[PDB]
Formats: structure tokens, C-alpha cells, sequence
């Protein structure tokens, strides 16, 4: 039901990073300006941490977010 | 009235051996995460640090399980610690400081400790001051995993202790026990000055002792007069404040829950509306083309709904300081979580509201978002701010 956006964002983390090698920002990966979404994205990438598909970088709290596969 | 400005975790279950700090908005904040990230143990320390006794209610089998046991990449905790932090600006707390924290640890041998701004202080001090505040280790406002059932199969009577306890009249039985303390007074008196005359029925002694007992008797019984009048006044002065309270808190109710059950309808009902305190408090709910059930035979999502628009009924009248919901949504759909939602965000703007929740369409409404995740057998936390993602993105929009 959510698996698939899940993976499918996953599978756009990791084609992103194979071309730039470096962390993607949060605001970068976020499709649409509705707090919904930007909810959603930040949402089913704690989905993917926690299945330690990615990590997710912030240095201060409600600092810049970044995003790196694993 | 105080509200929470974050909560320190070291050594408490999924959370590990260096100190994690979990900010929360003043308004509406959501804690998200995977089921299994440890989103849910937080709901677990703020009922931890607060006070609570049973290691069931913290979703443990000992107390002493509270105590991060280890992981991949580090070694057990010596203890449990919770600290949590309330803003007191407006002094809700009798303490003259901009900040209250209160400390709790658990160690191996089961035992706990407790401070209070730095200095050690009994389980029984800490409740106190919660207590002045206003703030509850596991009142209504609580909904954790389990409270929905247990305000389901809640006795009637249970049910208008609350309402007993919003409306305030515990100054009133408490001028009731201190003029029942005078009657008893009173009495004790008439019954020794009614010995004394007796005894006294030499002509001038007889005399004047019997006239200046029938004046003692005279002055104590119009003093028991006026103490009886004063207790029926109290008597009905607190039957009032209960009555204002409970019609105020019985209409929020009906309309909350027509407004989360579109078509529905639902009643708050004294058992004893003659005497309200001689009976409890009982709730029937009409949902939409269903027959009129009463709220222990409710199931699922009514039940839930039910549940919900007391809690919002009550918080409508007197708002508490804070309101921590988890699992709430398990039997609803997205409509109604959507609705519920909305209410929360809405009635944020007089209570603190946390929500732990993966509900994308509760998480939408909140000001800030706290996303858990377990690294390693450790779970740990990213905080975002909705205002600052919103602006943030509308002028990428660019």
C-alpha cells in the first residue's frame, strides 16, 4: 500500500547519490509545498532509517537535514 | 498555564547511554516514526518522570526493565533517567522560577529518585507540585495505548469524579468538614452546659449559675443555628457549581461528537440528576444510522470518537497544561483522523498537544515534527519545524 513510495523513494535517494556522492538535503527531496507532503517525505524517510536503508544527518536541532543511502 | 520544553532520555528503554533531547512545540507537536522505533517510549517517560508506579502502564514487565539494557555498540545502562522541562513564566508552578524540571531515575534494585530543580525531593513532593500545576501523572489528558479501553469499561461513578474534579468543588467539601468541625463543637458544648443546668435544678449561687447557663445554651444554640444554615448553603452552592460545569461540559460534547461523527449525536448523562453526587456518569452515542448504543458496548471507532470528545469536551471548559496522545488512531480511518486532527490543531492554541503517531494526516496539522528511528538497537531523534519547512520550500517555489 505505502511500500511502493516508500522504495520508490529510496531508489531516487540512491540514483541521486551514485551522481553527486554527496548528502542530500531534506527540502531537495520534497515534491510538494503542502505540509502533508513535506510530512509524508520526512516520514518515509524515517521509515527507511529505521530499516537501515539510509541515515539521516542533523547537527543541531531543526537544523539543515540530510539524507545518505546505505 | 506551564507547557513542556523538552524532555531528556539517558538509559530508558530503546534510548541508549548518551542523552537524547526531545524538543516539543508550545502548540501542536507530532512524534513519528516506524512502529518499533522507540516513538512510543517517549509516551512512556513522560508518564515515568511524572510519577507512575506500574511497570505495566509503562508498557514494561518490572520496573527495573525500564533500564536500557545494552546494545550492538553499547553496554547496559547503571539506570534509568528521565528529566523533564516546563516552562513556568506565569509561575502555574508554586516555584519563582522561569523553569521547573523535575528528574526521575530508576535503578537495577528497583529502587527510584527523584529532583526538583537540583534538589533531591520524595515521590510525594513531586506529585504535590504537579498537583498545584495542575497536571496529572496519568489523568484524562493521558491517552496512551490502553486508555481508550479503560475509559470505555470506566465505572459511572469513576466517570463523575472527573467531572468533579474539573468543576472545583473540593473547596467546597473541604468548608463543609471545617463547619462540620464547629457543629461537632457546638454540640459537645450544648451537651455540657444541658449537664451543668440539670446538676444545678444558696438561693442567689443556684441563681445566678442557672441564669449564666441559660445564657451559654442560648448563644450556642443559635451558634448551631447558623452552622447548620451554613452547611445547606454550601450543600447547594456546590451541587451548582457541579450542575454549571457539567451542562457547560455536556454541551461541548454533544457538539464535538457531531462534529467528529458527521450525523451522529451523543449525551453525557447523570445517573442522578437530582443528586448528582449520590450517582455517576454515563454516556450514550448515536452514530449515523446506527441505533442508540451506550459507550461500553461500543466498539472500533465510535468507541474512539466517544473517547475523544469527552476528552475535548472537558479541555474546551478547562483546558490542562499538556495532552499526550498515542495509538488513538488504530480504528480510524483516515476521514475521521483527519477530523480529530483538525480538532487538535485547533484547541492547540490554549493546551500543549503531543501526538505520537504515523498517521500522515494527523502528522500534517502539527507545528513541529519529531521523527524517531532505531539505529542500531538505539533509538534517536530529528526534529522539524512545519512553519520554517513551509517557508523554507516556498521560496526554492522560486
Amino acid at each position: 500500500d505505502i511500500e511502493k513510495y516508500v522504495e520508490e523513494l529510496y531508489k531516487v535517494v540512491k540514483k541521486i547519490y551514485e551522481k553527486t556522492g554527496t548528502p542530500i538535503k531534506f527540502w531537495d527531496l520534497v515534491p510538494d509545498v503542502e505540509p502533508k507532503i513535506i510530512a509524508r517525505t520526512f516520514l518515509y524517510l524515517l521509515f527507511l532509517e529505521n530499516m537501515g536503508r539510509v541515515e539521516i544527518i542533523q547537527e543541531e536541532p531543526f537544523g539543515e537535514i540530510l539524507v545518505v543511502p546505505m | 498555564m506551564p507547557y513542556i520544553e523538552k524532555l531528556e532520555l539517558k538509559g530508558f528503554k530503546s534510548y541508549g547511554n548518551k542523552k537524547v533531547v526531545i524538543p516539543f512545540s508550545k502548540g501542536f507537536t507530532a512524534i513519528v516514526g516506524a512502529n518499533g522505533s522507540g516513538k512510543s517510549n517517549i509516551g512512556d517517560a513522560i508518564l515515568f518522570v511524572l510519577g507512575g508506579l506500574s511497570a505495566k502502564a509503562m508498557r514494561a514487565s518490572r520496573i527495573s526493565d525500564l533500564i536500557f539494557a545494552g546494545s550492538k555498540n553499547e553496554p547496559p545502562a547503571k539506570y534509568a533517567e528521565v528529566a523533564i522541562y516546563f516552562n513556568n513564566e506565569d509561575r502555574g508552578f508554586p516555584i519563582d522560577e522561569d523553569e521547573v524540571v523535575i528528574r526521575r531515575r530508576v535503578y537495577p534494585d528497583g529502587r527510584s529518585s527523584y529532583w526538583l530543580n537540583g534538589r533531591r525531593a520524595t515521590r510525594s513532593e513531586i506529585l504535590d507540585i504537579l498537583t498545584a500545576a495542575m497536571i496529572s501523572p496519568d489523568g484524562y489528558n493521558i491517552v496512551l495505548q490502553g486508555d481508550i479501553t479503560k475509559f470505555i469499561k470506566m465505572s459511572p461513578l469513576e466517570r463523575r469524579l472527573l467531572i468533579d474534579d474539573i468543576s472545583g468543588i473540593a473547596e467546597y467539601d473541604s468548608k463543609k468538614e471545617k463547619a462540620l468541625e464547629e457543629l461537632k463543637q457546638a454540640e459537645e458544648n450544648l451537651a455540657r452546659v444541658d449537664l451543668l443546668i440539670k446538676e444545678v435544678k444558696d438561693f442567689e449561687i443556684v441563681e445566678r449559675r442557672y441564669l449564666e447557663l441559660k445564657s451559654k445554651r442560648e448563644k450556642l444554640e443559635a451558634e448551631k443555628e447558623s452552622i447548620i444554615e451554613f452547611i445547606n448553603e454550601i450543600e447547594k452552592e456546590k451541587k451548582n457549581v457541579f450542575m454549571r460545569t457539567f451542562e457547560a461540559i455536556s454541551r461541548n460534547f454533544s457538539e464535538i461528537f457531531a462534529k467528529l461523527s458527521p450525523g451522529g449525536s451523543a449525551r453525557l448523562i447523570l445517573e442522578n440528576p437530582e443528586d448528582p453526587f449520590s450517582g455517576g456518569l454515563e454516556i450514550e452515542a448515536k452514530p449515523a444510522g446506527k441505533d442508540v448504543k451506550r459507550i461500553e458496548a461500543m466498539s472500533g471507532g465510535e468507541k474512539a470518537l466517544t473517547a475523544l470528545a469527552f476528552v475535548f469536551a472537558i479541555q474546551k471548559f478547562k483546558p490542562a497544561p499538556f495532552y499526550l496522545f498515542d495509538e488513538i488512531d488504530a480504528h480510524l480511518d483516515d476521514a475521521n483522523v483527519k477530523r480529530v486532527a483538525d480538532l487538535i490543531k485547533e484547541s492547540s492554541k490554549e493546551s500543549q498537544f503531543i501526538v505520537i503517531t504515523l498517521r500522515d494526516v494527523m502528522m500534517a496539522n502539527a507545528d513541529k515534527i519529531i521523527g524517531v528511528s532505531m539505529r542500531d538497537g538505539v533509538s534517536k531523534v530529528v526534529s522539524l519545524s512545519l512553519e520554517k519547512a513551509m517557508k523554507i520550500l516556498e521560496e526554492i517555489r522560486k
